[PDB]
C-alpha cells in the first residue's frame, strides 16, 4: 500500500490540462493570424 | 465564380458539422469524422437564378466559450447552419445560445438555416420534428432534418440558404 499518488496523479492530470489549453491557446492565436493573412492555408484538400 | 458566399457551420460537439460539410463538397461520408481541431473550410460552386455562386464554408470545433479566432469566425458570414443532434435532446436545448451567439457576432441580415442532422439514425430520435419546426418559425429560421451519412437533404440545406441570400 502507498495511497498517495491518487494526489500525485491528480497532481499530473492537471497539468496536463494546462498542457492542453496552452496548445488550444496557440493554435487559437495562430489561426487569427492566418485567416487575416492568408485564409487559403486553412482551405481542404489542397 | 461571381459572387462568393461565406458560410459558418455551428453547433455542439459531435451533431455531424463536419461530416455536413464533407458530405456537401464531395458528397461522400468518409466517415467517422474525427473532431475538428482549429479551423478549415470547404469551397462548392452552386447556380442560383441562374448565376454562379462559390460557397465558402467554414467548419471548426463547438467552441462556445470566447477564443482568439471566434470573431474571425463568424465575421463575414452571408449563412449559417446551426446544427444540432437528432438523437440528443441536449444538442437541441442548446439552439437558443448558439443562435444568440450568431445573432450579434455577423449581420442581421445572415441567413440562418437549423439543421437536425442524423435523420438516418430514426430508431434512436430524441427530438419530434414538430417541436424543431416550430422553434425554427418562431425565431425567423429555415428548416430540415437531414443526414450527413445518406445524403438526404443535405444538397438542399445548403442551395435554400443561398436562395434566400439571393441572385
Ligand atoms: N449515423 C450518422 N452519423 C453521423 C452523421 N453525421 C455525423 N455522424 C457521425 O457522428 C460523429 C460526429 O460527427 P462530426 O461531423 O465529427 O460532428 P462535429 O459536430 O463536426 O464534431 P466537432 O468537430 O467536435 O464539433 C462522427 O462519428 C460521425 O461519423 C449522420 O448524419 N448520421
Ligand atoms: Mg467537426
Amino acid at each position: 500500500e502507498l495511497i498517495q499518488l491518487v494526489l500525485k496523479q491528480k497532481e499530473t492530470i492537471s497539468k496536463k490540462e494546462f498542457q492542453v489549453r496552452e496548445l488550444e491557446d496557440y493554435i487559437d492565436n495562430l489561426l487569427v493570424r492566418v485567416m487575416e493573412e492568408t485564409p487559403n492555408i486553412l482551405r481542404i484538400p489542397t | 465564380y461571381s459572387y462568393i458566399f461565406k458560410y459558418i457551420i455551428i453547433g455542439d460537439m459531435g451533431v455531424g458539422k463536419s461530416c455536413l460539410l464533407h458530405q456537401f463538397t464531395e458528397k461522400k461520408f468518409m466517415a467517422d469524422c474525427p473532431h475538428t481541431i482549429g479551423v478549415e473550410f470547404g469551397t462548392r460552386i452552386i447556380e442560383v437564378s441562374g448565376q454562379k455562386i462559390k460557397l465558402q464554408i467554414w467548419d471548426t470545433a463547438g467552441l462556445e466559450r470566447f477564443r482568439a479566432v471566434t470573431r474571425s469566425y463568424y465575421r463575414g458570414a452571408a449563412g449559417a447552419l446551426m446544427v444540432y443532434d437528432i438523437t440528443r435532446r441536449s444538442t437541441y436545448n442548446h439552439l437558443s445560445s448558439w443562435l444568440t451567439d450568431a445573432r450579434n457576432l455577423t449581420n442581421p441580415n445572415t441567413v440562418i438555416i437549423l439543421i437536425g442532422n442524423k435523420a438516418d439514425l430514426e430508431a434512436q430520435r430524441d427530438v419530434t420534428y414538430e417541436e424543431a419546426k416550430q422553434f425554427a418559425e418562431e425565431n425567423g429560421l429555415l428548416f430540415l432534418e437531414a443526414s450527413a451519412k445518406t445524403g438526404e437533404n443535405v444538397e438542399d440545406a445548403f442551395l435554400e440558404a443561398a436562395k434566400k441570400i439571393y441572385q
